[PDB]
């Protein structure tokens, strides 16, 4: 048991599995750049989205938590609240 | 029943039981890509109807969709092993020890980490330095009589941390 | 020092008195304050509450007390000894709860059912008896040394 | 003067003593008696401890 | 040293192993070195122990009482008769109550010398033991608690007396 | 025995003529030295008690409760600090010779042969109690809880006095033997019912029986831990002792005329078990636990069994152990958070770490650890009751799985799970109180090993 | 099997209810046979610790096995064809006890129907 | 982050399956015969285990 | 296409089908804001008697000691003898102790008769 | 016979070091946990052989001394048989249980 | 740079009442075994001879410990 | 090998110093279930012979 976790490679992480989904684009798709106001994909498939990283990394995240991501930075914001991830 | 709102929406409520119902899905569902057809047809439900503003055709499909919800659900779902309920569900809530503590040692095993308990004195002067007047200030100038809320503002005013920051700040690592 | 008056002696009426008290007391609701009422069973003048209260109150809240679900000011339930996660589950059941009941009873009642007509209606292969030569063990049973020698043998077939 | 003078001690005082409540001359006794009794015929543990030739029963 | 006559010890019986085999013999190397790392040295220090209780010796002794009479024997009250005399009859309860358990004791070895095969040869031992016991079980049973010696000689007195009558109307 | 008495007459003045700052190390010294002087007296054989100075002797139902009486002394005047080491030195002289007495006339009632002098020591054994829990309780109810025990002990305990005159001057004296060597079986009247249930209803105050009962918790959930321990421990030990004393008398009406109280007995046991599942108030398991256990106790004296005796003394001997320990454990949490309630110290096995062990060690004696002697006390009380009747096994066994929840109940709850972490007031575990963690639970694991020496005169 | 099927479906006649096997008389379809050997030699028997409920017939061959499994222990698959002779004697000793049911059983068949036909 | 390059869990799952191939009929080999073995079945009644399993 | 979910004293009712949660009025609405003004003000000094440096003992839960006072203590004022306390008093109390008295007067009278018949299975009895 | 009874009281003992190890401890052994592995592996090593010895022949036996509370008509001490189930029931027990002291030192290394 | 700060407890207090506990049982245990051990084994026990003819004894010569 | 050497040897001594001398002065202890003779054994003991198992046949 022994994952090793740190700024940047999760942040790869997550920018690599938001340019995998196929419906967004991955021109303008920037670190912070957001997911209703801009891209224009509406709440259920962002709330796909957050099932996607939830699939991915191991953890659910609470629906008063989910109203408030909204894009990719805030996303690695609370993920590294959840697993403490600096040194 | 949350912090900041008073009540969730109906939005909201919409939304938490599509995120139920995914997740029921996925329990119920093996293989992974016959969940993946059965999760957009499940969206194609939601897609039938979902350019209506009836507010109370909306509710009433609401009330029919917890009905199908609760017919067909799954028995255990598949909870994440730090979910409630989980597997661990703060497995190491054993070795999560307060920081409000540590400082009731010997000195002379104080004296046998020195630069950390050095640092945790500037840390705690830190913490006593800016507690009195900034942030009582700014609790009792800028709430009303009643509060009602519980998001404290963070301290935009002029210097030092926002406030009531230590037993939150001071959290321990979730894996020690 | 506390004060004597933040205890609850008396019961609940009258209307204006009582309900006051409890809502500024038990920093509730004015009308959801509600007493037993009156059944004379002591309970003094504490609310009811609606009694489940443990597997709800989401974990996702994140209030004081992490695993007791409280909030530091409530009004303290009164069976709340009764029902701490790890004493009763009041969950919603998937099902129902008389239909649970009714399938149980049923499984158990038919085991023990045929386990009676099985209890009337043994097994047997076609098979004689343990011939035992020396009078049916006799000498090696619990005793009679020379008492009575009591010829019983097998036959050839 | 709780510990190594008083419970250490205590321990050997009550580990040997003599027969606490009599039991080993009890042990060598009923040996002697048992080797007796079987040996000169006599029946091991008679009933009627005290001899009915020593009673003067109430009649009718 | 134990006597003999009183625990009774059966013939032994032991045959001896005869191979047939060529793996060959674990337990012969085992038991070789066995005796020789373990039943030499501390047969050595064993001895040199026994030659420091041969240095000086000691002795003890049984405690041997007299016989004072009876209890049927005493008068009304007379305490320092009963005195002597419920001390002897307690006595005599300790030893009786020892006396069951080396009946007891001997029922086990019985039992477990034959092995698997119990149901013959422990015939007399069960025997002694359901006579004794029947002994036990007439004289000295349901008195309870306080036995002083007068509940025993009450019980006695009401056992001869139920017999007196069973013979009366049985003769 | 004279020379048992007579040091603890003359280790009174100590207190009083030795300095401040220099009584504590004198006091604790010279009553472990005659600790050891009490453990010499163990010379019992065979044959009769060790009958002396006409007034005095010692049977095996006297010798183990008074070695445990003069060694639960100096035990507990260590354990009774912190709580006023703040108090002046005049009240705490007081306090301190005012144990000492208590112990004097403790030793005056278990080597008791005149049954008129063994009343006299009874409700001298009460009176100083008083005076302990109700000067220096430290709660607000402490003063109706000194009342209600005076008046329950006095007026149970009062009538056994007329009844004990009247044997006096209706047969002759009052020795055990010569109470013994002459006793008549009386008939059943009623007047011989009012006798029997004159003292055996003294004794049922004193235990106390399930129907008299809250005598007890209130008693000892607002006393000092000095006055808590006595009394559990030392008082409902010296109520059974005194029963197993009186019971040799009317032996042949007790078989008819003591039914109900098997009943009341056994029902109340099972009642108490299940009301200590439930309470807040860590305090008060512990005197519910010791209800159970004198209800367990009673029923093996209304039995008449050797079996059912020794059970009866090794129970008694045991639980005065476990539960005197057990209230310490609750004094060093209490001491630790102002609180007295249970569910606010929540946590304390991160914390305060080998505590744990102490706990751990003392709720699986309450247990029935499968070695300890609760269990070699209720087990043989469990087979004397079986050959009593072939059906009271249920309600003992029930009470076995109550009191195993009840225990696991107070260890999982007390001391597991979470720290609730707005506390930071407790510090690492002192050696004062590891000291008495080991003075507790040393002669019960010796005792564990070698238990014949306390078993019952019926051996 | 079939007479299982028989006996709880059918009548409960023709199928001697068991555990009291003899029913019919002994020498009767024998007439003057019966040798019952039985070479186990009782007091050697009871001097050899064998359990009760194996001190049963052809327990000699038991007694062949004990021997050679004794003298050659870390022989590992040495000692079988006793041990199969003793199953062999065994399994003729289940054949034995089948061939008296159905003794029993053609008995309480062909008599009780031919006295219950012409009665 | 599959990983059992560990010589302790190889030697505790290789003396386990060791125990769990041959050690049976070590075992069921020289036991002390201290029952008396039934032996003589009909067809399907030692079949019907293979028989139930394989179904 | 349900059965619809009755609750019993056990089977909670969750928060979907309620269905209270639907009809909603103003006073609903008004009783969630003050019931969230509640839990704010309780949170507000909470969290001020929380994070304070000079505090050294517990935050002194006040609701915690008058539910202990509640339970405990403050049972018996106020308490009056009434036909329901009484009844279910008498019943509670009384009635499995005399049940027990007449299932022991019951086996000890059979054990009883079975002695004086004097064939008890005393073959060896001997620790009674 | 001596050897016999002594191996399987020494089976017994060897059960009771560690215990005794940690009780003089007063100290961080980063090597107890081998201590145990290693004192359990020597226990099964000299339990398998007794086992041996009953299937060679037998000599079925128990033990018993240091009586303790023989109070009224019965008595109690220590008192172990070794027979069939007794014996061939060790070795298995001490096998398994030493492979999970192995796995435990893997699975739970890290706490 | 992988190591953290683990919070402990704290160890200081336990394993101080801890050693000076086995030091104060070691303190007259081990001379106590010391001695139970040259008394059993450099005197000897007794020997169980019966009483001579024309002896009294006293109350001890009834033991075979000799501290007993 | 140090701790092969007390943990086979030192008990291994306290044992069997154990298991002679004081625990065969206690009377009834240990005991042996008997080995098991066979019509073609002889005794180790004294040395006297059983006569052999009879006739085989019918197999
Ligand atoms: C509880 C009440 C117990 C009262 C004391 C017990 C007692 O002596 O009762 C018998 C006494 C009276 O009985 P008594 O002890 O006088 O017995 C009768 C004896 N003669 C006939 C010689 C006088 O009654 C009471 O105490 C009243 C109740």
């Amino acid at each position: 048991d022994a994952p090793p976790l740190t700024l940047e490679g999760i942040k790869d992480r997550v920018l690599y599995v938001l340019k995998l989904y196929d419906k967004i684009d991955p021109e303008k798709l920037s670190v912070n750049s957001h997911f209703m106001k801009d891209l224009g994909l509406d709440s259920l498939d962002q709330v796909e989205i957050i099932m996607a990283m939830e699939d991915e990394f191991g953890f659910e995240i609470p629906d008063i938590d989910a109203e408030k991501l909204m894009c990719p930075q805030e996303i690695v914001d609370y993920i590294a609240d959840k697993k403490d991830v600096y040194e | 029943f949350l912090p900041s709102a008073a009540y969730l929406t109906h939005q909201q409520k919409v939304l938490q039981l599509y995120k139920r119902a995914l997740r029921h899905l996925e329990s119920r569902c093996v293989h992974r890509d016959k969940y993946r057809y059965f999760a957009c047809l499940l969206r194609a439900r939601f897609d039938e109807h979902k350019n209506e503003k009836d507010m109370v055709k909306a509710t009433q499909l609401l009330r029919e969709a917890e009905k199908e919800f609760w017919h067909g659900q799954h028995p255990q779902p598949y909870i994440f092993p730090e979910s409630p309920g989980g597997t661990s569900y703060e497995r190491y809530e054993c070795y999560k020890v307060p920081e409000w503590c540590l400082d009731d040692w010997h000195p002379s095993e104080k004296a046998m980490y020195p630069d950390y308990f050095a640092k945790r004195e500037q840390w705690k002067k830190l913490r006593r330095e800016s507690w009195e007047r900034e942030v009582k200030q700014l609790q009792e100038e800028t709430p009303v009589g009643g509060p009602r809320t519980e998001a404290l503002p963070p301290a935009r005013k002029q210097g030092d941390l926002p406030p009531l920051w230590w037993h939150i700040v001071t959290r321990p690592r979730e894996r020690p | 020092s506390h004060i004597t008056k933040d205890m609850l002696p008396g019961p609940y009426p009258k209307t204006p008195e009582e309900r006051a008290a409890a809502a500024k007391k038990y920093n509730m609701r004015v009308e959801d304050y509600e007493p037993y009422p009156d059944d004379g069973m002591g309970y003094g003048d504490y609310p009811k509450l609606p009694d489940r209260s443990q597997q709800e109150r989401d974990p996702w809240y994140d209030w004081d007390h992490p695993d007791l679900r409280l909030n530091w000011g409530e009004p303290m339930h009164w069976d709340l000894d009764m029902y701490i996660r790890n004493r009763v589950d009041t969950s919603p059941t998937p099902v129902n709860w008389n239909l649970m009941c009714k399938h149980l009873f049923g499984f158990v009642a038919f085991m023990l059912f045929m386990f009676w007509v099985g209890e009337t209606y043994p097994t047997y292969q076609p098979v004689g008896p343990k011939q035992y030569p020396y009078n049916n063990l006799y000498l090696e049973r619990g005793g009679d040394p020379n008492k009575e020698p009591e010829p019983v043998v097998h036959y050839e077939i | 003067f709780g510990f190594s003078i008083v419970l250490v001690l205590g321990s050997t005082f009550v580990a040997y003593l003599p027969d606490y409540r009599m039991q080993e001359w009890a042990r060598r006794e009923a040996e002697r008696l048992v080797k007796y009794r079987e040996a000169h015929g006599l029946p091991l543990m008679e009933s009627n401890c005290f001899d009915p030739s020593k009673i003067q029963l109430p009649e009718d | 040293s134990w006597d003999k006559d009183v625990y009774p010890e059966p013939p032994r019986r032991t045959p001896a192993p005869s191979p047939q085999t060529s793996l060959p013999n674990p337990i012969t190397y085992l038991t070789k070195a066995f005796d020789l790392l373990v039943d030499r040295p501390v047969t050595l220090v064993r001895e040199f122990i026994e030659r420091q209780h041969a240095k000086n010796k000691y002795y003890y002794y049984h405690r041997e009482f007299r016989r004072v009479p009876d209890i049927t024997e005493c008068h009304e009250k007379d305490v320092l008769c009963m005195f002597e005399a419920e001390m002897q009859w307690k006595r005599d309860y300790k030893v009786d109550q020892e006396i069951v358990n080396i009946i007891q004791e001997r029922l086990k070895a019985c039992q477990q010398r034959e092995g698997e095969s119990h149901r013959q040869n422990c015939a007399k031992e069960l025997q002694q033991f359901t006579q004794v016991v029947k002994a036990y079980q007439d004289r000295y049973h349901d008195l309870g608690a306080h036995y002083s010696a007068r509940k025993c000689l009450a019980k006695q007195k009401q056992r001869m007396l139920a017999e007196r009558k069973a013979t009366k109307e049985a003769a | 025995m004279l020379k048992y008495i007579i040091p603890t007459m003359m280790l009174m003045p100590l207190t009083w003529l030795s300095k401040n700052s220099m009584i504590w190390i004198n006091t604790t010294l010279h009553s472990l030295l005659i600790s050891l002087t009490s453990l010499l007296l163990l010379n019992q054989f065979g044959d009769n008690s060790l009958n002396f100075s006409l007034t005095f002797f010692s049977d095996s139902l006297s010798t183990p409760l008074l070695i445990l009486t003069m060694w639960l002394l100096p035990l507990m005047l260590m354990a009774s600090q912190h709580h006023l080491s703040k108090e002046n030195l005049a009240r705490k002289k007081l306090f301190i010779s005012m144990l000492i007495l208590l112990q004097l006339f403790l030793i005056m009632t278990f080597t008791a042969t005149e049954l008129i002098f063994f009343y006299i020591m009874f409700e001298a054994t009460l009176v100083p109690t008083l005076i302990i829990i109700t000067r220096w309780g430290n709660q607000t109810e402490r003063l109706n809880a000194g009342l209600y025990f005076l008046f329950y002990t006095l007026a149970g305990s009062l009538p056994l006095l007329v009844a004990l005159i009247y044997i006096q001057n209706t047969m002759g004296s009052l020795n055990f033997l010569i109470l013994q060597y002459w006793v008549q079986p009386m008939p059943n009247s009623w007047s011989n019912t009012f006798m029997w249930l004159a003292c055996m209803m003294a004794f049922m105050v004193k235990m106390p029986l399930y129907g008299l009962h809250l005598w007890l918790p209130k008693a000892h959930v607002e006393a000092p831990i000095a006055g808590s321990m006595v009394l559990a421990a030392i008082l409902l030990k010296l109520g059974g002792y005194g029963m197993m004393r009186i019971t040799l008398l009317l032996n042949p009406i007790t078989d008819f005329m003591a039914y109900p109280f098997i009943m009341l007995s056994l029902w109340g046991m099972i009642m108490t078990s299940s009301i200590c599942l439930r309470q807040t108030d860590l305090k008060s398991l512990i005197a519910y636990s010791s209800v159970s256990h004198m209800a367990l106790v009673i029923v093996a004296i209304l039995i008449q069994t050797p079996w059912s005796y020794m059970g009866a003394t090794a129970l008694m001997i045991a639980h005065g152990l476990t539960s005197s320990m057990l209230f310490c454990l609750a004094n060093s949490n209490y001491e630790r958070v102002h609180s007295r309630t249970m569910i606010l110290a929540r946590g304390l096995q991160t914390l305060l770490p080998l505590m744990a062990a102490w706990w751990l060690l003392a709720s699986l004696t309450n247990l029935a650890l499968p070695p300890s002697i609760n269990l070699i006390g209720e087990l043989f009380v469990v087979m004397s009751t079986f050959s009593w009747s072939n059906i009271t096994i249920i309600l003992m066994g029930l009470n076995m799985v109550i009191t195993a929840l009840y225990s696991l109940y107070m260890l999982i709850t007390t001391q597991r799970g979470k720290h609730t972490h707005h506390i930071n007031n407790i510090l690492p575990s002192f050696t004062r109180e590891n000291a008495l963690m080991s003075l507790h639970m040393l002669p019960l694991l010796l005792l564990s090993l070698n238990p014949k020496i306390i078993l019952g005169p019926l051996y | 099997g079939a007479h299982l099927a028989r006996r709880y479906l059918g009548d409960a006649s023709v199928e001697p209810e068991p555990l009291r096997m003899p029913t019919f008389p002994p020498d009767y379809g024998f007439p003057e046979r019966k040798e019952r050997e039985m070479v186990a030699t009782q007091q050697e028997m009871n001097d050899a610790q064998l359990v009760l409920q194996q001190r049963d017939y052809c327990a000699h061959y038991l007694i062949r096995f004990l021997k050679c499994k004794r003298d050659s222990f870390p022989n590992f698959l040495a000692c079988k064809h006793e041990q199969h002779d003793w199953d062999y004697c065994e399994h003729l000793d289940y054949v034995k006890r089948m061939k008296e049911f159905e003794r029993e059983r053609r008995l309480l068949q062909r008599k009780k129907r031919r006295e219950q036909r012409e009665a | 982050n599959i990983n059992e390059n560990n010589p302790f869990l190889i030697n505790s799952i290789k003396r386990l399956l060791i125990g769990s191939l041959f050690a049976g009929f070590i075992i069921s080999n020289n036991i002390p015969p201290m029952t008396i073995p039934q032996m003589t079945m009909p067809h399907y009644l030692k079949m019907t285990a293979l028989t139930v399993t394989i179904l | 296409s349900f059965p619809k979910y009755e609750p019993s004293r056990l089977a909670s009712l969750p928060t979907t089908l309620d269905p209270a949660e639907y009809d909603i009025s103003s006073e609903t609405r008004k009783a969630q804001a003050e019931r969230l003004a509640i839990r704010s003000r309780l949170k507000r000094e909470y969290q001020l008697q929380y994070n304070d440096p000079s505090r050294r003992g517990v935050v002194e839960d006040p609701a915690l000691i008058r539910w202990t006072c509640a339970r405990s203590a403050n049972v018996y004022p106020n308490f009056r003898p009434n036909t329901k306390t009484s009844l279910l008093g008498a019943l509670f109390g009384i009635g499995p102790l005399i049940f027990w008295y007449y299932v022991f007067k019951t086996d000890r009278d059979r054990k009883e008769k079975l002695i004086q018949e004097g064939k008890l299975d005393r073959t060896f009895n001997i620790s009674y | 016979m001596n050897l016999f009874s002594s191996l399987t009281l020494v089976t017994l003992i060897l059960l009771t070091m560690p215990i005794a190890a940690i009780n003089f401890n007063t100290h961080k052994f980063t090597n107890y946990p081998l201590y145990v592995k290693t004192t359990i592996s020597c226990a099964f090593i000299t339990s398998m052989i007794p086992t041996m010895m009953f299937i060679h022949t037998g000599q079925e036996m128990i033990i018993s001394n240091w009586h303790w509370l023989t109070i009224q008509t019965l008595k109690l001490s220590l008192s172990f048989k070794m027979d069939f189930f007794s014996m061939m029931f060790v070795p298995v027990a001490l096998f398994v249980t030493w492979s999970i002291m192995e796995f435990s030192m893997w699975y739970m290394h890290s706490d | 740079g992988k190591r953290l700060f683990i919070i402990k407890p704290s160890g200081f207090y336990d394993k101080r009442f801890l050693k000076l506990l086995r030091f104060y049982i070691l303190l007259t245990g081990i001379p106590v075994v010391i001695g139970i051990t040259l008394i059993n084994v450099f005197i000897g026990e007794a020997e169980l001879a019966e009483i001579p003819e024309g002896y009294v004894p006293e109350h001890w010569e009834y033991f075979k410990h000799p501290i007993s | 090998s140090i701790f092969a050497f007390t943990h086979v040897l030192i008990p291994v001594w306290i044992i069997h110093y154990y298991l002679k001398y004081h625990v065969t002065t206690k009377p009834y202890t240990i005991v042996e279930k008997k080995p098991r003779i066979f019509p073609g054994d002889t005794i180790l003991e004294t040395g006297e012979v059983i006569p052999p198992m009879k006739e085989f046949p019918d197999q």
